Order: structure tokens, then C-alpha cells, then sequence
């Protein structure tokens, strides 16, 4: 039956971006995302999405 | 024909990615060096999460 | 009487899981549930479900 | 016939099992390395706590 046609739709993502700016490495508060270690593994560049 | 791709509901981390609340998901756009990016996509209110 | 016929329902869960990737050990507040100890009794490998 | 099983709501902690509102159960995904899992069986709103 037509009317039950398709449509095709794209998606686009980035993986490794790191944000170079200084200031735009913020945390909306202070104890957000908290561990153990004394490095917090979130300062480190992103490797994957 | 418009030349243009929508990105989806992604995040450098899985943490961010959905609250804790037991309903909707995280609405965090930056939190240190990760990233979500909110969805852009016609599917907004489609395909269940 | 038919019409009260039964069902069956099988459930799974795991019990000794430790989350082994470092990125995943986070707390999402600082104070979430603190303690007198010096050493915190919920960063060793749960035993029990 | 599908070969699955419904996960129901377990812990591996009794502490973030329940939340002090005097009404509904946590919600807490991970909070050091423990963890909680959400009920996803068909008896969601069913089987008082």
C-alpha cells in the first residue's frame, strides 16, 4: 500500500572533541560528580561518545 | 536538499546521561571535559528511551 | 473456575558486581552517605544483592 | 519464548533501597560502588513495598 513510504534521516555526533578554552571547563557546582581518586578522571580529554 | 544533519541525544559520559529521579534523563550540557548534547532531532518526543 | 490462570515470571539479578572501570565509581554529592570511619565501608566490592 | 527474564528491584544496599520522604522507594543508580537497579518486570505498579 503507498502511504506508508519512508523517510531517511542522518545523525551526526562528535567523539574526540576537547574544549580548548579554560573558562569554558566549568562545573555548574562543586560536588558534582565526586570519587576517590585525587586526579578526577573528567579533566582528562574524551575518547569516546 | 537543505545539506544539514540532526544530532541525537549524546553524551561523552554515561553518568550525565540520565538522572537519578525515575523518570526523565540528564540535562547537563557540560560538567567538566564531557559534554551532552541535547537532541536537535524531529524524534524529540518519539523513540522511547 | 478457568479464567484464573496463572502465570510465571522469572527474575534475574546479579550479585557480585564490582564496577571495574575507575570512571564509573562516582557519587553524584559530596556528603550523599557519610560516615564516622576514616575509611569509607562502600568503595570495597559489594557481597550481597 | 523470547528467552528473558525481567529484572526486579534489587540493591546491593538496603541504605539507598529506601529515601526519607514517609512514600516512594530511591531512585539512586550507583552511589560509590554500590548499586541499585530499577524495576523493569511487568509488575510495575503492582506488589506493595
Amino acid at each position: 500500500y503507498p502511504l506508508i513510504g519512508n523517510i531517511d534521516i542522518t545523525f551526526i555526533m562528535p567523539m574526540g572533541v576537547f574544549q580548548a578554552n579554560s573558562m569554558d571547563r566549568y562545573t555548574r557546582h562543586a560536588g558534582d560528580f565526586s570519587t576517590v581518586s585525587e586526579q578526577d578522571p573528567r579533566q582528562f580529554p574524551p575518547q569516546g561518545i | 536538499l537543505f545539506q544539514e544533519a540532526y544530532p541525537p541525544l549524546c553524551s561523552s559520559d554515561a553518568a550525565m546521561l540520565r538522572t537519578a529521579h525515575a523518570g526523565e534523563t540528564g540535562a547537563d550540557e557540560v560538567h567538566l571535559a564531557q559534554y551532552l548534547i541535547r537532541d536537535a532531532s524531529p524524534l524529540r518526543g518519539c523513540l522511547p528511551l
